[PDB]
């Protein structure tokens, strides 16, 4: 019989974490790496979705299953983000990790990031003013779409894509 | 030639005292014990601002002291209805709350937690003096408190770790010359004298951090509750040396510890059951009791004779009688509950439970008095994140 | 690729309400959570800062896969976080090393950023709930 002792039953889901976060943390941003990926059918694609290459490899953890849900939720309402959601969860799981060793009891440390979660979200309302004068939000949307395509699939770029 | 065990003869004894045996209170005590529980009244108290009560000792005839989330020691006069606070003492250097207090066997020195979470703070019965000053022995919290000796006293921490603190022939010999002829008390330095580590088992650990502590007076040893679901027994009759480990049927909410010194049984809570664990069976044979509370989880549990009072997250005891291996039933399982108490509607409450105005006032504490008639209960909130106490003498 | 920008702009024109991800509002956050672990005398104190840590994995990836130092660089930004409160002052993504993102054009909708801390930290309830069947309250200590 083969038992996993503490952070060993827990390793188990902060390496399967990792192992997506590495390939997540790469693509945060307009600076992200595209990700390609041949499929079963010879078929190479260019993604910078973090929805789509976890749907994409072949999942072999939970973890790798509950993480295409994760980055499928962020896709279908907000669109962007996919990446960074999966990052975050990943870096409380991996600070889960050091609250442990203090002695903070597994499900404690579970609580105090659910209480942290919701503070973190009433905050945004008051991050960022909601004053915006179109001149000077028309540049940002521009370069948006273009670091949005010429970055993450297609690598010229398309003029028309990003500017219509 | 029988044994009597009747109370009858006692009573025919008692009126003479003519070499009356002690074998008689066994049953008066179990008797009463059992027709108790369903007679007590409740007397509430006020308590003001206090956090929470995390745990209580009956110091006298009239008083229980009272550990506070917010580190306030206090006593509550039952006997006038009464609220004293006791001054919180500071460590030597300038380096949560009080989870557990104990009592010596002589019922001389009374160990709480002091200004520092991770210090233990000592007290003088019955005057409240202060004895000593804070110590800086743990690395973090401090979760349990149990003497062991007269002089002798172990706590526990979040890391696993169990301090040793002695008080010498001398230093108690001048901590007492000193309160007796001085009116203004003098409190002395100490140190701990050893730190040990619970033993590393095969279940988790991390999750190593003592919750509660209890000891046998008549084996001298010394029970320890892990949140890893393990049992540590050690022994505390000269020095701090680890005897056996047992598993627990549930490794969840293990917070309370008690022993059945009639019964040589160590009792153990968890999120729904009772474990009663036996030194002298295999680690695997020990038997569980729900308490019916499931999801709330038990916040306290101690021996009254041969029946175990449990208190859980919903503000209510249970009482489990072994003789009978049942809970007892009311005059259905019998149980008390806890009044209204106080609840502080502050921010962290209107950030994350906003969605209820009042909660149970769980059961963090509870002890029988000498005479085992009266039961005083203490609390608060089931909550971590929320702040409101409770306290009541049932009688 | 057109969804993502399309989705974008189309909550930035039909409302105003926009966020400065991408280490701004990240660090931001991080604040609101730390001093709530200084209010909270509990036991969960700990694991709150630890969330407040968490929120700075996102602007030390994106400087880590730059060739800047992540740990130089954020170091700005919190300090900045200090001295001014909501700040939309975070690290650059286009690799120019102007800390800043009305230069940078780094700009996230609102509620895309509610959304990402709400998914993220279900996922950490859901990985730390290890063996209890019933569902409990926050049990205090």
């Amino acid at each position: 019989k083969s038992r996993l002792m503490g952070l060993e039953a827990l390793k188990s889901h902060i390496m399967a974490a990792k192992a997506v976060a590495n390939t997540m943390r790469t693509s945060l941003g307009p600076n992200g790496l595209d990700k390609m990926m041949v499929d079963k059918d010879g078929d190479v694609t260019v993604t910078n979705d973090g929805a789509t290459i976890l749907s994409m490899m072949d999942v072999d953890h939970q973890i790798a299953k509950l993480m295409v849900e994760l980055s499928k939720s962020q896709d279908d309402e907000i669109g962007d983000g996919t990446t960074g959601v999966v990052v975050l969860a990943g870096a409380l799981l991996e600070e889960a990790e050091q609250l442990l060793d203090r002695g903070i009891h597994p499900i404690r440390i579970a609580d105090g990031y659910e209480q942290a979660a919701r503070v973190a979200i009433e905050h945004l309302d008051k991050i960022s003013d909601s004053v915006l004068v179109d001149i000077k939000d028309t540049e940002p949307l521009i370069q948006t779409a273009k670091t949005t395509l010429g970055s993450k699939v297609v690598n010229s770029c398309h003029r028309q894509m990003a500017e219509i | 030639p029988p044994v009597k065990r009747s109370l009858v003869y006692y009573l025919k004894n008692r009126e003479v005292r003519l070499q009356n045996e002690t074998s008689y209170s066994r049953v008066l005590h179990g008797y009463a014990a059992q027709q108790l529980p369903s007679l007590l009244k409740e007397r509430e108290f006020h308590l003001g601002t206090l956090n929470k009560v995390f745990a209580s000792q009956w110091l006298n005839h009239r008083q229980v002291v009272c550990g506070t989330k917010c580190n306030t020691l206090f006593v509550v006069d039952v006997q006038t209805s009464q609220i004293t606070k006791i001054p919180i003492l500071k460590d030597r250097e300038p380096g949560c709350g009080i989870h557990a207090i104990e009592l010596n066997p002589s019922r001389t020195l009374l160990a709480t937690g002091g200004d520092n979470p991770n210090s233990l703070a000592i007290y003088r019965l019955p005057t409240l003096d202060p004895v000593c000053v804070g110590d800086d022995g743990h690395k973090d919290w401090i979760f349990s408190i149990a003497w062991i000796s007269d002089t002798m006293a172990v706590s526990g921490s979040r890391d696993g770790s169990m301090g040793l603190w002695e008080v010498t022939d001398d230093v108690l010999t001048k901590s007492d010359a000193r309160h007796n002829v001085s009116r203004v008390p003098v409190y002395a330095h100490i140190t701990h004298k050893a730190l040990k580590d619970i033993p590393k088992e095969d279940t988790n650990p991390d999750n190593c951090k003592v919750r509660a502590l209890a000891f046998n007076n008549k084996n001298k040893e010394l029970g320890a509750v892990s949140l890893d679901g393990y049992f540590h027994l050690w022994k505390a009759e000269n020095t701090l040396s680890k005897l056996l480990s047992t598993k627990l049927p549930y490794c969840r909410e293990n917070v309370c510890l008690a022993y059945g010194s009639e019964w040589s049984v160590y009792a153990v809570g968890s999120q729904a059951h009772v474990s009663f664990l036996d030194p002298r069976q295999p680690s695997y044979n020990v038997k569980s009791v729900c308490s019916r509370e499931r999801g709330s989880g038990i916040r306290s549990v101690s021996f009254y004779e041969h029946i175990i009072t449990v208190g859980t997250g919903q503000g209510s005891l249970l009482f489990y009688d072994i003789r009978a291996q049942r809970f007892l039933e009311e005059r259905e399982n019998l149980k008390l509950t806890t009044g209204k108490g106080w609840l502080n509607h502050d921010e962290t409450w209107r950030n994350y439970f906003s969605d209820i105005d009042f909660f149970p006032n769980a059961v963090y504490t509870h002890c029988y008095d000498s005479s085992g008639t009266k039961l005083f209960v203490a609390g608060g909130p089931l909550p971590s994140g929320l702040h409101g106490n409770y306290a009541g003498l049932w009688s | 690729s057109l969804h993502d920008a399309l989705c974008v702009i189309r909550n930035l024109i039909r409302d105003n309400r926009v966020v400065y991800g991408g280490g701004a509002a990240e660090i931001s956050c991080a604040l609101a959570v730390s001093q709530e672990a200084d209010k909270c005398p509990t036991l969960e104190q700990y694991a709150m800062r630890a969330f407040a840590d968490a929120l700075e994995v996102i602007p030390m990836a994106l400087s880590e896969n730059s060739g800047m130092n992540p740990i130089q660089t954020m170091t700005e930004v919190r300090a900045r976080q200090v001295k001014e409160m909501n700040p939309a002052l975070g690290i650059d993504c286009l690799h120019k090393g102007t800390n800043d993102m009305k230069q940078q054009h780094v700009i996230e909708t609102l509620i895309g950023k509610k959304q990402q801390i709400s998914l993220a930290t279900q996922m950490v309830r859901m990985i730390l709930k290890i063996d209890d069947i019933r569902k409990p309250g926050e049990s205090e200590e």
